DNA sequence: CACGGCTCGGCCCGGCG
DNA sequence: CGCCGGGCCGAGCCGTG
């Protein structure tokens, strides 16, 4: 018997979405701290963490802690049914519904039946990550969408102060470099040679939904799955896990 | 309940050949202007002299002599003429055919049609690929422009049929059928099945022999067939309406011919009522002169002045006669003796006598008390066949109940059989446990397997140029493409039940040589494939439990 | 014969001859007769909804291919609920009251 | 002194890739039939005979007068009543072959299968025809150099078939086998030959398997994969130490569910590997024992061979093995009742000519030698199955062929059918 | 009358049914059928055609399209490989399925009686006749479609040595068989028509044939 | 071995484009004059003239002079994923590729297989053109997307000082008229009477991508192809050549 | 006899503009 | 606000089971 109140829905829907390119159903760890989200992908390729500290919302009452289980798609729809500054509300008594109020011009309200997920709870901390870089949003979306173009697995290396992505098909190639020296690139933190694969696909799951002021980091080691993070309004961020190729 | 839509659904029998693209869509081959190269059948104003696919003349509008052709000298000649020369070319031997591979332009046509029925605002015409009668003698387009309108299809004689499953009865409460005692009494019915005077609407009244209680899908549907029949009677033909349905309720008496497939001959049968469910009833001497088993076929419905209007034997295909055919002729009175066998056993006693319920005991055979039991045998000859039959066991309703059955809103195989297979856990007589799996497992199996020994041996086809190679050309090019070669068994076939089957074996205890069999599958279906889809992308969480592998390390 | 083949989605409903399946009462409603079966809707209901009005079910005994049609008098199945009671459910609107908490259907009733 | 030449683990492929896995895949067969032209080309070309090799795109370039020999893959193959019209189709483009029904190879022409590599001699005509007058098989060297005869005679012995677990097994005639190389023989003469003999081989089927076709677990003494390589392994493991084994898959093995086939599932077939004395090798596969060549196959598709020509018929399943040698590919067939997996490159191809060829998997016996060449069929351990009853099939079961390594020849066909 | 003909027919069957019944109406029919009363029809094989369309479908009560859409042809041929003499050659269609067994096995019947009626001789196969026959037994139920009744291989050449007129018509599939070229046999195709009215029909449903039998009086049939 | 530095990369990437959809492979004939290009459709009904003066490009490294040849899909996806401002650069040395170089906010590099085409050189000079007109972009690109509605073959009518356009299907008719007194008709050179009818989807395909500031030129003459050009930073100019119907 | 996968146009966008 | 490149879906369209 919880309700929140969050401002610029139309930026959570964004990120709701962004969630929900990998996964289709998934439960929701309210805390009084906080609503916090985990889960994996059918492929178990990737892991979405999301983390949201309670301070992000406009106004935030949970009373107790409970799980929430919502149909990824259903709620992707009406969210996207949210626009720019209308202001999103999220209440719950006691029957078994998700009250959603999208209040801008007018009020409108939106019930969704919660429904049972089977939780499979995976948490995997702090890891042997050689290389961690952060990076401009539209560099690495640009990026991936040109190794679109060659291949479906892009490759990344990373050396010390510079960083590399690149990938290679039947016959065209594609590279981009970058150092600290380039604009885009924020940071590198080299501790030695990195070297890795990923699916295109899924990392275009990923950074899509990235304008050119977005922040994002990136931990990895050679023959090991990536960790990328951005934050969301510089208090709750997400993070995904995404294991190598070959 | 559904409409008989041919595969490609139809709406009008004109040839259009390629020229409408994928749906051989007329009106897009009209405002498109292309221009198309079809075989048809021209006709030639006497008066005039004009020359065209259609009957009557655009200058004087009087009857046009049917176009004869020579294959070899490509000699036209009117009717009259190769009615002498017997359809034979008088400097060819060869035989006068009726039509010929012709220039069509569809945008005069189908602007002569518009003109000619006042309609406009169609938003497509799909036509005929290719006429396939033996005459290839092409409907006029303004009928398919009504049916267009009023968005019915058609079906390959020029009827329009309404497939439902049908099943019997023989006394109906008029409160099951939404009709009135007033209107029941108009209809004929006088009494109930006990003598009685019909007064109320639930006394249970005897259906006579050829009255039908359609489904209100085909109310739906036949609603629209009656607003077709209306406007052809009048835009097309000029003549008075002849149904004026506005509701279902209005068809309520007017005949239909239900027809069989495999069949040639329908029966004229008066609708006297509605119900819900998607069957439509009858009286079993109905369903069985119709040839039915009533063990589950499926039955055409189509409207008496419909069927009229809009047959010809000249849109018959010409070879194959399949399972369905077109009313031929039509019986206009039951006759319950030339009818079926199937019908002569039916019991029709009030209540089964104490004798035969004693009788069953020692487990006699059925013929051995034949003697007791009424039947329709028993009555044949004697005018009372029709009189009075009689039933055990009323019903409430003949419609109450779930109207539609759980197996359509289901999508997924995956969880089809986890329906399928989600019921057998709650009853006591099914023991899936072992064997609805196991039968069901057996079928997971087979279809796999099959697909696997077969991809290895299959053929390759390109969209464009059918001409599939039972061998890759190196290039991947094609004839007459220069395009690429589609493969015909994809390999999204061969994994395409995996996830069910192995379902199945992780859960219910099945027996392990359908176990070994299916992990052993799992791993040729890898094997098969690891030097094309070589392993790339590890994971990172590996083993939920799986039960090859798991099945493995013991 | 009718437990031969078991295309996917295609329930099976009781094992040949076995105490639970489709207990038989010879009669003839005003419905069946032919060759259909009549049946309690409520043993359409708590299968689920597989059966309709008119699902072709594949017999055993009287011969393949029963159509399916509805006869109210006859008595439908014997359900036990979640909570461990036992009901008789014979008509229709009950079912669709209990079809939530149908934890066995023991016996499917008549046919 | 044995060596394990060819091996198709020995040798790696690479996929080529082009969000569509079809496209991968149609390709993955182009590059398998490129692969066979090429390796069937190059060996025709090694040819002294022929000469005067054309692209058949460029037989327009050609004078109808110059002759031209080409090579190509045969697409059909339809005879009529003044010879055979064949569609020849190399890496450039299709032509259509004729050849006369007396030329000296036209029986050659006759019994040669569809979608192999053969080279034509001839002349082009201008109407879109190559009117041929000699016609070219791989085939094999004529005159090929004698060996280095050995120390002094060792032996080794073939066998096939043992379709383990099925209970047509003639498990008593194998066990007197088994005792058979242990010494314990009736004759002098065979104790010499056992004194010898240092290598046994062992070419598919080695266990009947599971739903290999319908029906098949009626006949399953033992219905478990596990078990029937495992009960394998325990008949294989009475082997004298002092000889070697190498066994390769079938069709009904635990391996690859086309050819050709890497090797056993080492999952399930882990008990067989653990053997100390055994070589586990690939389907196909050649041996070089005292440098003698010897081509190992289970040869899905000699039935490919009698099931296209008619003229060869059963209980002398010499002649296809003399097709296939011939052809010097071990299954050119495509799409019929044998499986080609999609690899890029063709290793089926008899790259080189051998001394001695194994085969089996039809069971029925039988030894032929062809230009130096000693065909042999090792027969089988099982008696009819009721299917193969069904498919008017007669086994020739515990037939044993005996072979010294010198001159690379069968010497002596041991029959055990009498204890079974 | 309006599905076969031939003109007029229907009002001599009403009478010969009121009298005989169905069955014996149908022959007596056929009788004055080729005695000519409803018009010449020309040659033999019309005469043939009519009574034998027109027999089938008073049998069958013109309820299905076996006298049409089944029965593709009727010829009259000649024991070439065995004295040159006459009989009377059926050709169905896949489609005669639909009728069922019993339309099939009445088509026998008929087939039996107008030969008889136009003074024919018997059918006398060859063995390449009768095995190529067999082949197209298990070939036909093994691939194309499964026969409701599989007769035994014996059961097949005894209907092959006991019907005396034949069951054949035009190749169903494209399946090639071994007994290719048979004298009279124009293709070398799997003949699904005169397969299924040879298994599905007079074997299939014997009893009830001799039934017909008995209520026909017709010999040769024990 | 050269090297070219051109600035506007989506610019020159429209008109790769432009001469992209109707020809799938050309080649490019570097001198050290500029980039040349010239090529004909499958159909043998349109004449696709690229000329590209080297002053045009910001830097020009020409040593020698050689053809390209080019699978034009691919370097259409490639040269497509550049953006308003980002710098072009290709290079090419010993080995048989061009290296692309977009270097805005960051440098990626590309490489395209060079691909053998087989020239077919038919070089057609001026012909007698009867009627010869320079008209505003948007009016011919308008004027197609008119024709496109009624027909499937565009007719073209000058006459002394009127420049006139129609085409007519089955019963809808479409007309386009205007002259030097109108504003988008910026010149008209009336030798006689001329009349012509062309493809109007090969029209389609040429006034594609055009904006209101862009001029045109078209000569032509009594049934007889049209020419079209117009000039690209007005040094390097494109000329289509256009068979007539009928 | 009947299901799923695969590819194809037709609307329905979000982002560039 | 328009366009245009992608997205999502309804349509064949096949195949095989
Ligand atoms: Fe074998
Ligand atoms: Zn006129
Ligand atoms: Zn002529
Ligand atoms: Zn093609
Ligand atoms: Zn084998």
């Amino acid at each position: 018997p919880f309700e929140i109140v969050f401002e610029g829905a139309k930026e959570f829907a964004q990120l709701i979405e962004t969630a929900s390119r990998l996964i289709d159903e998934a439960a929701f760890k309210v805390t009084e701290e906080g609503i916090s989200m985990r889960a994996m992908d059918p492929s178990r390729v990737v892991l979405i963490d999301l983390n949201l500290p309670a301070s992000i919302f406009s106004k935030y009452e949970v009373d107790g802690e409970e799980t929430i289980g919502v149909n990824m798609d259903h709620l992707k729809k009406v969210l996207k049914r949210g626009k720019a500054k209308e202001t999103l509300i999220l209440r719950k008594g006691e029957e078994n519904f998700l009250e959603i109020s999208l209040q801008g011009t007018a009020t409108r309200t939106f019930k969704l039946p919660l429904i049972d997920v089977e939780e499979i709870e995976v948490d995997l901390p702090e890891l042997p990550f050689t290389a961690k870089v952060v990076i401009l949003g539209d560099v690495i979306k640009e990026a991936v969408k040109d190794a679109s173009l060659v291949s479906d697995s892009m490759k990344f290396i990373a050396k010390e102060n510079e960083f590399t992505m690149r990938a290679e098909g039947e016959t065209q190639e594609v590279e981009v470099k970058l150092t600290l020296e380039d604009e885009g690139l924020l940071d590198i933190e080299v501790q030695e040679e990195t070297k890795s694969a990923y699916g295109i696909s899924y990392l275009s799951d990923m950074v899509k939904g990235l304008g050119k002021a977005d922040e994002v980091t990136i931990k990895f080691g050679n023959e090991m799955p990536m960790q990328m993070e951005y934050y969301i309004r510089d208090e709750g961020r997400l993070i995904f896990l995404l294991a190598p190729r070959v | 309940a559904k409409e008989r839509k041919m595969k490609p659904p139809v709406q009008v029998l004109f040839p259009i050949g390629l020229a409408g693209g994928s749906s051989r869509d007329i009106k897009k081959a009209a405002e498109e202007g292309k221009v198309a190269e079809v075989e048809i059948a021209f006709f030639k104003c006497p008066k005039c002299g004009h020359v065209g696919p259609e009957h009557l003349c655009p200058n004087c509008g009087t009857r046009k002599e049917l176009l004869w052709v020579c294959p070899r000298c490509n000699a036209e000649y009117p009717e009259s003429q190769a009615e002498g020369y017997n359809y034979t070319c008088p400097k060819c031997n060869v035989k006068l055919r009726p039509y010929a591979k012709r220039k069509i332009r569809p945008s005069e046509l189908l602007n002569r049609a518009m003109e000619n029925v006042k309609v406009y605002g169609v938003d497509k015409l799909k036509g005929v690929m290719g006429m396939t009668s033996g005459w290839k003698m092409p409907e006029p387009l303004e009928k398919g422009l009504l049916r267009a309108k009023n968005d019915v299809y058609v079906f390959k004689d020029g009827t329009i049929r309404f497939d439902a499953t049908d099943a019997p009865i023989t006394h109906f409460r008029p409160r099951e059928i939404g009709v009135s005692v007033e209107k029941l009494r108009e209809l004929g019915y006088t009494h109930d099945f006990e003598g009685k005077p019909l007064v109320s609407e639930d006394q249970i009244v005897e259906l006579k022999p050829q009255d039908i209680i359609l489904s209100k899908e085909a109310g739906r549907y036949l609603l629209k067939v009656a607003k077709f029949v209306d406007d052809l009677l009048e835009k097309f033909y000029g003549l008075p309406r002849f149904y004026n349905a506005e509701k279902m309720e209005d068809l309520i008496g007017h005949l239909v011919i239900g027809l069989a497939p495999h069949t040639s001959a329908g029966i004229v049968g008066r609708i006297i009522g509605f119900v819900d469910a998607l069957v439509g009833y009858a009286h079993p001497y109905f369903h069985a002169a119709k040839r039915r088993n009533c063990d589950g076929d499926e039955d055409a419905v189509m409207l008496l002045l419909d069927a009229l209007l809009n047959f010809s034997r000249y849109y018959l295909p010409e070879k194959r006669g399949g399972k369905m055919d077109a009313p031929l002729v039509i019986t206009t009175r039951l006759d319950p003796r030339e009818v079926d066998s199937e019908v002569h056993n039916m019991d029709i006693v009030r209540y089964y006598p104490l004798e035969f319920y004693e009788a069953t005991y020692e487990l006699k055979s059925p013929k051995e008390l034949v003697g007791v039991i009424e039947r329709v045998e028993d009555r044949l000859g004697k005018p009372e066949m029709y009189y009075g039959l009689k039933f055990t066991h009323d019903t409430d309703d003949i419609a109450l109940g779930p109207k539609m059955s759980l197996y359509k809103q289901l999508g997924d195989m995956e969880e089809k059989v986890r329906r399928q297979l989600e019921v057998a856990k709650r009853i006591r007589a099914v023991d899936e446990h072992g064997v609805a799996e196991k039968i069901l497992n057996s079928h997971l199996i087979p279809d796999l397997r099959g697909n696997l020994r077969s991809f290895t041996r299959q053929e390759f086809r390109c969209v464009k140029c059918n001409t599939k190679f039972r061998r890759p050309p190196l290039n991947g090019k094609c004839p007459v493409c220069g395009g690429k070669i589609v493969l015909t068994v994809s390999k999204g076939a061969i994994e395409k039940y995996l996830g069910t089957a192995k379902m199945l074996v992780t859960e219910y205890n099945v027996k392990n040589y359908t176990r070994q069999r299916i992990c052993l599958t799992e791993r040729d279906i890898d094997s098969l494939f690891e030097n094309v889809f070589p392993e790339t992308q590890l994971t990172l969480i590996v083993n939920p439990n799986d039960i090859c592998q798991r099945l493995v390390m013991a | 014969k009718y437990a031969k083949e078991v295309i996917g989605g295609r329930p099976l409903f009781s094992d040949p001859s076995k105490p639970g399946g489709f207990r038989l009462r010879y009669g003839r409603s005003r419905a069946s007769g032919f060759a259909t079966w009549g049946i309690n809707p409520a043993t359409m209901i708590l299968v689920d909804e597989f059966l309709a009005i008119g699902t072709q079910l594949k017999t055993e005994r009287p011969g393949k291919g029963a159509v399916v049609t509805p006869v109210t008098t006859i008595e439908g199945p014997i359900v036990k609920l979640k909570d461990g009671s036992v009901l008789r459910v014979d008509d229709y609107n009950l079912a669709l009251k209990v079809r939530e908490d149908v934890e066995e259907i023991l016996y499917l009733g008549d046919a | 002194n044995y060596e394990v030449k060819f091996d198709v683990r020995q040798v790696k492929l690479r996929p080529p890739k082009v969000g569509k896995e079809g496209e991968i895949i149609v390709e993955a067969y182009a590059s398998l039939f490129k692969s066979r032209l090429s390796k069937l080309k190059r060996i025709l070309r090694e040819n002294p005979e022929i000469s005067n090799v054309v692209d058949i795109g460029k037989l327009n370039y050609v004078s109808g007068d110059e002759e031209v020999t080409i090579i190509g893959l045969v697409n059909s193959k339809r005879e009529t009543n003044r010879g055979l019209i064949f569609e020849v189709e190399d890496k450039t483009g299709i032509v259509k072959v004729f050849l006369p029904k007396d030329s000296e190879d036209y029986r050659e022409a006759f019994k040669v299968l569809p979608d192999a590599v053969v080279a034509f001699k001839g002349f082009y005509s201008k109407k879109g025809i190559f009117f041929a007058n000699k016609f070219y098989l791989p085939d094999v060297p004529l005159y090929r150099k004698q060996k280095p005869p050995l120390e002094e005679k060792v032996y080794a012995i073939l066998i096939s078939d043992i379709h383990v677990g099925s209970r047509e097994f003639c498990e008593k005639a194998f066990l007197k086998f088994l005792e058979w190389l242990n010494g314990h023989v009736e004759s002098k003469e065979e104790e010499e030959i056992v004194s010898r003999v240092k290598y046994l081989i062992i070419a598919g089927d080695v266990v009947d398997g599971i739903g290999i076709y319908p029906g098949q677990y009626s006949d399953l003494v033992i219905p478990d994969i596990f078990d029937q390589y495992e009960a394998l392994a325990n008949l294989l493991a009475n082997v004298p130490e002092h000889i070697t084994m190498f066994i390769g898959p079938g069709n009904a093995d635990a391996a690859r569910p086309a050819i050709p086939q890497p090797e056993f599932y080492k999952e399930y077939a882990k008990p067989i590997y653990k053997l100390k004395n055994a070589i586990i090798i690939s389907n196909p596969a050649v041996i070089r024992l005292h440098g003698r060549d010897f081509l190992i196959a289970h040869g899905r598709g000699i039935e490919d061979v009698v099931s296209f020509v008619p003229g060869l018929t059963h209980h002398k399943p010499g002649l296809p093995m003399v097709e296939l040698l011939k052809m010097r590919h071990l299954a050119p067939t495509f799409g019929g009742k044998v499986p080609i997996a999609p690899d890029p490159e063709d290793l089926l191809v008899i790259e080189e000519v051998p001394d001695l060829v194994q085969m089996g998997h039809v069971h029925v016996y039988d030894a032929v030698v062809y230009r130096g060449v000693q065909l042999v069929n090792s027969a089988t351990w099982q008696a009819q199955t009721e299917f193969q009853k069904m498919v008017n099939i007669v086994p020739t079961p515990a037939k044993v062929p005996v072979v010294d390594v010198e001159s690379a020849r069968v010497v002596k066909v041991l029959d055990f059918s009498g204890w079974c | 009358e309006s599905l076969v003909g031939p003109p007029g027919v229907a009002k001599r069957i009403r009478e010969l049914v009121k009298e005989y019944g169905k069955e014996i109406a149908a022959l007596k029919i056929v009788d004055e059928i080729i005695e000519g009363k409803f018009g010449d029809l020309g040659s033999r094989e019309k005469y043939a055609e009519q009574a034998v369309r027109t027999a089938l479908a008073i049998l069958t009560e013109g309820i299905v399209s076996a006298p049409i859409e089944g029965i593709a042809n009727v010829k009259i041929k000649r024991n070439t490989w065995a004295d040159n003499s006459e009989y009377l050659a059926l050709y169905y269609a896949g489609p005669i399925r639909s009728s069922g067994g019993t339309a099939q096995a009445l088509s026998v019947l008929v087939g039996d009686y107008v030969r008889r009626k136009l003074g024919l001789d018997r059918f006398k196969p060859s063995e390449k006749h009768i095995e190529r026959m067999v082949e197209e037994v298990d070939l036909y139920h093994r691939a194309v479609t499964r026969l409701q009744y599989h007769p035994s291989p014996e059961e097949v050449r005894l209907a092959m040595r006991n019907i005396p007129i034949e069951i054949t018509g035009e190749a169903t599939d494209d399946v090639e068989v071994s007994h290719r070229d048979v004298p009279g046999v124009e293709t070398n195709q799997l003949r699904g028509g005169a397969i299924l009215v040879l298994a599905e029909g007079v074997l299939q449903k014997a009893k009830k044939l001799v039934k017909y039998i008995d209520k026909m009086g017709i010999e040769g049939w024990e």
